This record gives structure tokens, sequence and C-alpha cells, in this order.
């Protein structure tokens, strides 16, 4: 067994990208980061939610595009989403700092390495 | 004292194919060498991007033939040991690994870039293998110390793979504790939850990549705290042919034999007829399917092991 | 269309848990005019 | 052999004998191997049958009834709850149902063979019958009979282990329960060994559609050809019996023309999906 | 030989192992073509249109490589 | 032809109806044991 451990690794790194570019971003109790940047008019477990977001690297490279609606059951995705999309409601937009624990885990897949921190711009459109 | 064996058989067959469709330019009278000299005399290396940055790909945007990739390997080592003056036994080892990949492709109007669009993977494996240690533990429709063994390392395997993709750096969520408890009975995920509550949330009873090496290790008689979680494997193990003309060298020369032979074979394989790529294993935030599992990147359909005393004893002799 | 397998009775859809059972398989449908012959057809131990 | 004034199987009539029975029936259905009858140009169904009123043992020409059979998706549920009964997959160490399906224990386990095993000891806990009661829990379902040795009336009899005549010998010749004896030097030998289940086309699915055609025939004294289907009749009049007598016979051929429904039940409107025929008596009021 | 053949109730069952079937003739005792099918080009194959007014009736099938086998079989 | 009276091939039946499938006559519509309260006796078999 090869295991490795990114809690600490994801939170300094994350911690120094919220220094680097001036944002504030809160903690939740289980390490994800999370900006609304505004709100509108909450998803739950079971719920198909219709999304926009782009997810990117710490350094800006983008590993996902979407700048279509997509849907998506919010109960197959990873953690961090299943944690920040309840946090708002239809036309907000949220930016999560999920670490690798809560998103591909330690081995990661391809084109995603593991143990990397990925910061996600959702625009929710639609809770039906 | 190693100088028993004899001969080393060693057989290693590869074969490759490389099909590239919207290849515009032609051929000379005598032959080409435009995309590369290796190409035209079998070279199988990546020319897809030398071919479009040279500017010899067709430019449709909508190029609907498919480059293709084959390639089958084959090792059929043989040996043969002489343990003792009478016994003969003779080792077998083959793997077979076919791969087959396919690709649509386009290409950049600006700057030429070869861009890859839909690629799969899919294929068959086989590779010799020994189940000998449950192979004679009672099994019938009332008992089975195997399937008892394949029950059993279900959970040891999905710790284990929990372990592997949760980093040890937060407790394993599960589907019994707090933060996913059982839902209503009117839920949909209502059994899934209800079936297995101290696994983890991605690796479930009903996870391929789970059951795959729990029944592996449970009928080829490893341990599951530390048999291979790979879905291939990459040394074969021998299988073995053994003939004894040896105990008529002890009394029967008198004793009423004029001949004697002992002959036993043990031949096993673990096959998969069709494993491919999954298309739900990428870079999407979908991570779990309606099973809440994880997607596998190769997904398969039957898995096969096969094991063969041909015969389990021969005894041969004429008085 | 609504009889997405994914989006079985999420919001919207025409589809229950009990399209799931072979026994509850009529039910499974929400429209009225589903019929056993047109609509859908079951197979308790179909082969590959 | 049709009995109308004797109670049928799985049937839990608290007031039987004080109806008249010439409204009950008396059927049974088969799956046909060619489903295709506009392909193979299935023109007419053709029987020769012996008129029951000339013979020795003739029935009293009051008794006349009627025969109706039935073309088409004819529903395998015998017993009607929404779930095929396969014996093979009873016992007491089986998944059952949680809640009793109205009609006894049925297997929640998905069928796989349609076969026995050779253990008499499962062969007894699962030969039990449609009803899926090893008679003596067929009480607690049927309790307007739970007083009798079979409540269910299902209990199979072999024909040489009964007593009386040669249709008497016959009359339990059909009960689903103890028919799948694991020894054929049984007293009670089984005549059968495949289990008793709601599937009669063996596609491993029961169909619940009652989309048909329905023809019938009458059963009178003084039948005649050139109606009621009848196309020939041939009568014999020196027959030579067992005993030395002789007796009179005269058999009936009918053709009913399959492309001439007498009703349609269901949405049925072609021959091209035939699946089942069916065949019940009715209207009879003493022993057929 | 290659050839499995069978006669479950009033059909018979044709099925040629690594093989195709080209032709299939059936006959009865007396000698009679009660069945014949000049034009198949497939493996498997059910003729389920028999008359057979005796039990024994003969088929006889050729493949595409032109092997004439004989199968005497009971019609039931 | 193709032959119909063989003994082992016919089994017990469900409840018909006589008229539609809206006939009501031996409780076919029934979705209790009141649909096989009219199943009178039946014995098919052929003489050993």
């Amino acid at each position: 067994d090869e295991v490795k451990d990114y809690t600490a690794e994801n939170e300094k790194e994350i911690v120094d990208y919220l220094a680097q570019n001036n944002l504030t971003a809160q903690r939740t109790n289980s390490g994800l980061y999370y900006i609304i940047t505004k709100e509108g008019s909450h998803p739950t477990l079971n719920s198909n939610i219709t999304v926009i977001y782009k997810g990117y690297f710490t350094n800006g490279k983008v590993f996902d595009e979407s700048t279509e609606g997509v849907s998506y059951s919010l109960r197959t995705l990873i953690p961090g989403w299943k944690e920040g999309i309840p946090l708002l409601k239809s036309g907000g937009e949220i930016q999560l700092f999920v670490p690798a624990h809560l998103g591909y885990g330690s081995n990661g897949n391809k084109t995603v390495p593991g143990g990397a921190v990925l910061i996600f711009e959702i625009t929710l459109v639609s809770v039906n | 004292v190693l100088t028993s064996i004899k001969n080393v058989q060693i057989n290693y067959t590869k074969n490759s194919g490389t099909v590239l469709p919207g290849y515009t330019p032609s051929v000379g009278f005598l032959g080409t060498s435009k995309p590369s000299l290796g190409f035209v005399f079998g070279s199988q290396d990546d020319v897809r991007y030398e071919a479009a940055k040279r500017g010899w790909l067709t430019t449709y945007q909508d190029f609907n033939q498919s480059f293709t990739q084959v390639s089958n390997k084959l090792l059929k080592v043989t040996a043969n040991i002489d343990l003792l003056p009478d016994l003969k036994v003779d080792l077998s080892m083959d793997r077979s690994y076919s791969e087959n990949t396919s690709e649509q492709y386009s290409v950049d109007p600006s700057t030429n870039e070869y861009k890859p669009l839909s690629p799969y993977t899919y294929g068959m494996f086989s590779i010799s293998t020994v189940m000998i240690k449950t192979a004679f533990s009672p099994s019938d429709e009332t008992q089975s110390a195997a399937f008892d063994d394949f029950r059993s390392n279900r959970l040891i395997i999905a710790n284990r793979l929990a372990e592997g993709h949760y980093g040890s750096g937060v407790a394993i969520p599960r589907y019994g504790d707090a933060n996913n408890p059982i839902p209503a009975e009117t839920d949909p995920n209502y059994a899934v939850y209800t079936a297995n509550q101290g696994y983890p949330i991605g690796y479930t009873k009903s996870n391929q990549a789970v059951l795959l090496p729990a029944f592996l290790a449970a009928y080829t008689g490893s341990d599951a705290s530390s048999s291979s979680t790979n879905i291939f494997r990459s040394f074969p193990i021998p299988n073995w042919s053994i003939k004894y003309n040896g105990l008529m060298r002890y009394k029967y020369f008198k004793d009423k034999f004029k001949r004697f032979s002992l002959q036993h074979n043990y031949r096993a394989s673990y096959t998969i007829n069709q494993f491919r790529s999954n298309f739900d294993y990428n870079s999407s935030p979908k991570v779990q399917d309606v099973n809440t599992n994880f997607y596998n990147e190769i997904i398969m359909s039957n898995v096969n092991l096969v094991e063969q005393f041909s015969p389990l004893i021969r005894m041969d002799f004429e008085l | 269309n609504k009889y997405d397998p994914a989006t079985i009775g999420q919001a919207g859809s025409f589809l229950n848990s009990n399209i799931r059972e072979i026994v509850t398989a009529k039910s499974g449908f929400n429209n009225t005019n589903v019929s056993e012959a047109t609509d859908y057809s079951v197979l308790e131990n179909a082969r590959k | 052999t049709y009995y109308p004034g004797e109670r049928g199987p799985y049937n839990n009539n608290p007031s039987f004998g004080a109806s008249n029975p010439s409204a009950n029936f008396g059927g049974i259905m088969r799956a046909l191997n060619s489903t295709n009858f506009e392909q193979g140009n299935v023109e007419y169904i053709q029987f020769w049958v012996l008129d029951p009123y000339v013979g020795n043992g003739e029935s009293p020409a009051t008794n006349a009834g009627k025969i109706y059979f039935n073309l088409g998706e004819i529903s395998e549920d015998v017993l009607k709850d929404g779930r095929k009964q396969y014996e093979n997959g009873l016992g007491p160490d089986q998944v059952m149902v949680n809640p009793q399906p109205l009609w006894g224990d049925v297997p929640a386990s998905q069928s796989l063979i349609y076969a026995f095993d050779t253990n008499p000891d499962n062969r007894k806990n699962q030969d039990v019958g449609l009803d899926g009661l090893p008679s003596s829990r067929e009480g607690s379902i049927y309790t307007n009979y739970a007083g009798e040795a079979d409540p269910a009336g299902d209990d199979y009899t072999y024909y040489l282990n009964a007593d009386g005549g040669v249709l008497e010998r016959y009359k339990n010749y059909n009960g689903t329960e103890g028919n799948s004896a694991v020894s054929i030097n049984d007293p009670n030998r089984g005549s059968t060994t495949l289990p008793d289940v709601e599937d009669i086309n063996r596609d491993n699915t029961m169909s619940t559609i009652n989309a048909y055609y329905e023809y019938s025939i009458d059963v009178k004294p003084g039948m005649q050809v050139g109606e009621n289907y009848i196309t020939d009749i041939r009568e014999v009049t020196n027959v030579d019996l067992p005993n030395g007598g002789t007796t009179n016979a005269r058999w009936i051929q009918f053709k009913i023309p399959v492309s001439q429904p007498q009703n349609t039940i269901g949405n049925i409107t072609d021959f091209r999906s035939i699946r089942f025929m069916r065949m019940f008596m009715t209207g009879f009021n003493s022993q057929m | 030989d290659g050839l499995l053949i069978s006669v479950k109730d009033k059909t018979i069952k044709v099925t040629s192992a690594k093989e195709n079937i080209k032709e299939v003739n059936i006959f009865d005792i007396t000698g009679k073509l009660i069945y014949n099918k000049k034009k198949v080009g497939n493996t498997e194959l059910s003729i389920s249109n028999l008359q057979s007014a005796d039990q024994v009736l003969l088929v006889k099938v050729n493949l595409e490589n032109n092997a004439q086998i004989t199968r005497k079989v009971i019609f039931k | 032809t193709i032959d119909m009276r063989s003994a082992y091939a016919w089994s017990l039946a469900s409840t018909p109806f006589i008229t539609s499938i809206n006939d009501n006559t031996f409780n076919a519509n029934s979705n209790t044991l009141e649909y096989g309260f009219k199943r009178a006796k039946l014995s098919w078999y052929t003489i050993d």
C-alpha cells in the first residue's frame, strides 16, 4: 500500500493561492473553501441542477470546461460539489477550492494528477 | 543445486498495426517516405501530430474516419526440470494481451494542431496462473470455502481501495456514518445504503474494482490484505506437468511389475474476454454511477478462472 | 426525452422506481395510456 | 372430463354447492410453437370429437353446454397476483415475499432454471403446487375449506394408485401438488418432473395480456351438419366391446375458421402474434 | 461428426457446428420427399412442418463442403 | 396440421372472459380470491 496524505499540502497551497490573489473564502469543517459572489431566489442531496461550471488548477490551466448548461444529479458528483452547490440558489455564482480528498482523491485520473487542488467556477441556473 | 533445469524455451510475439485516414499526399513510382521512413518499414511511433504539423492531413473538420491502432503480445515461456533422475517436470508460462485503440481526429485550421476526439480502447487478456490452493476445497450447492472467502474479502478490498483514494488524511466516508445517513424508505438509494453500510461511499459490494480482485484473491488462495488490486497481471504463474518412472527402480524389477509410470498435469488460466475503456471515466465532476460506485477506467463483463488437472493423476502399470 | 433512465423520477420524468421491477413495470410509468405490448416489453431472464 | 358440481383447484368459494353448475368453467391452456398465423396461413381449428349423447355411457340430454376456444395473448397468471409462481424456488430456507401474495408462498428470488433437484426432502418442500403451500398451511389462505385434507384442491393422485373406474382414477391426475416424486417406483408416481410454473411458453416471463379472439361451439344431443361449425358426422353402429357387448358411436368433425372470430377480447387486431391457445367448457349441469 | 439433429415436438432442429448448411432433404420410410429446403445457407435449421404419417423418418443434409450425412430420427 | 391434443402440453388455465375485456362473468376482473370462485373441476388426460 502506497497511501499518500495531501490534506496539509492542499490546505497550505489554498492558503498561498488566497494570499497571492486578494480573495476571502470561508472554510468548512471538511476543508472546503468557497466564495459566493451572488445569490438568487437550495438544492438538496436529491435534486437535478444545471451548471455552467469551469474547473482549472492552481496555475490557471483549465482541465474541464462547460460554457453551456449541463444537468447533474448532485449525488453523483465529487464531495466538493456536494458541499458547495447547496450553499446557493438558482442564478447565483460560486467559486470552489476543492482539495484532493474532496475531489478525485490521492490517485486522481488521467490529465489530473493526484494531490492537486481544483478551482471551480460554478454558475447555478436551475435546481429542477 | 540449480543444474536440474535443462532447457528454457522462450517465445515472444508482438504484432502491431496502425490505420491512419486523411493522408492527403500520394506515393511515387518506387514508393513513398513522406510521413517517416520508419512508418513505411514499421516504426509504429506517433506520426499523427507530426503529420498535422507538416500539413498533409485532411483539413475537413467533420472527418468521420477513425485513426486505429492494434497491438498483440504473446509470451509462451517453456522450461524443463529434472529434479530427480526418473522425474521429468515441464513448466509453461503463457500470457496474451490484445489492445485495440480507436479515435477520431481533427486538424486545427490555425497552427495545424492534431486534436483527438473520443478515444476509446478495448481488447482481450489472458495469463497463466495457479489456483491449486483452493482446488481441493469442498464446494457444492450447500457449502463452499472459496465463496465464503469471496464474500469476506469484498470489505477488505473496499477498505484498501478507499485508502488508495482517500489518502488516510481524513476519516473514510461510509454509508453508516452521520455524514452519509441511511435515507428514508421512499428514497431510491435506500436499498443501496442499507445493503452495504460499513463500506466506503465510492466502493460498494457491486463495484467491479472491489469484487474482481477479491474474487481473484479468494479463488487463487491469496491474502486479501496483500493481494494485487490491479486488473491485469504481469508475471505469469507457471503451470506444470510431472512424469515419474521412478517407482520401478526400488524393488519392482522382480516384483511382478514390468512397467510403472505416474503422470500429473495442472494448467490454470485467468482470462478477460473483452475489457474496454469507459467514457464515463473522464475529467467531469460526475464520478459515481447510479449504484453510487466510482467509475472504473477499464470495464469488463466476464472474468474466467479455468483450472484443469488433465489428468489429476495417472497410474499406468503392467504386470 | 423524459424516458431518460438516468433521471428516473427526479423532477418531471415519466418513469418511477417501479420501472426497475418486472412485477410493477406497468406502474413505473407516470403516463396514463401505456400498454404492455406497444410502449414497453419485459423479459425476466433475457440473454445478451 | 368436466365436473361443474365439483370444486376446482385453488377455489375458495364459500357457497359452491348452492350455486348453479352451469355458471362455472373448466379450462386448460397451451403455448403455440409458431405464433405467426398470417405467415403460416393457419386457416382453421379442426377437431374430431366423440358425441357424448349416443354411446353406452351417454350423458343425459339435458346436459348441453358450450366449449370456448381462445387464440392470442392470454394471461399466464393462473393465480392472479402479478407474480410468476415457480415451485422449484420454494422451501423453508428460501427467501419468500415478505407479504403473502394472496395465494400462498411465492419465491422472491429470480428464477434461473425450471428444474427440481434430486433431494427427496427438497422435492417434498418444493412440489407443493401453484399455491406454494404443502397442504398443511393451505387452511390459512383457503379458510372456507380448511377442515379438508386438501383445502386448495390441488392434490395429485396417480391413476394406478386410485380406486374406481377409469374416469375416477384420472380425476386428480392433473393436480399440481405431489406430481413430481423423485422415485419412479413410488406408489404415487409423479407423471412429470418439471416444476409447475406460471410460464407456459417457457420464455421465463409471465405474460398478463388478455388480447385474444374467442370462438365457441355448442355441445347438444341433436347436433347436425351445416350448423355449429360441423362439417362431417360419422356414425358407427356395431362396435366390439371388451365385455362382448355392442354400442353405437357418433364422431363429429368441427372446423372453426380462425379468420372469423366470434368475439374479440382486448386490443387484438391481427393474427400475426397468436402465442396461446386456451379451451374451456362451461354451461354443463353434470359431469361431461 | 459435426451435426446435432434433434426432434423435440413436431419439429426437427438441425444445427451444424463450425459449418454451413446448404440443403436438407427429409424422407419417410416409404421414400417420399415430405419436405425439401433447397436453399438455406444458415447454421441453424428449424423445419417444424413435417406431417410424418409414420415415426421413423430419414433426413439427408449436405454442408457447404458437400458432406452428405444422413441420420435417421424418430418423429416426436 | 399442427397437432394440439398432446396431454402433457396442456396446463391449468386462467379465468377467461366470455364477451369482452369488460365482461365480469367468471369474476375475471377480480383481484381477490373471488377471481377463482367460478373454477369447476376439469381433468385432461389420455387413457394409458
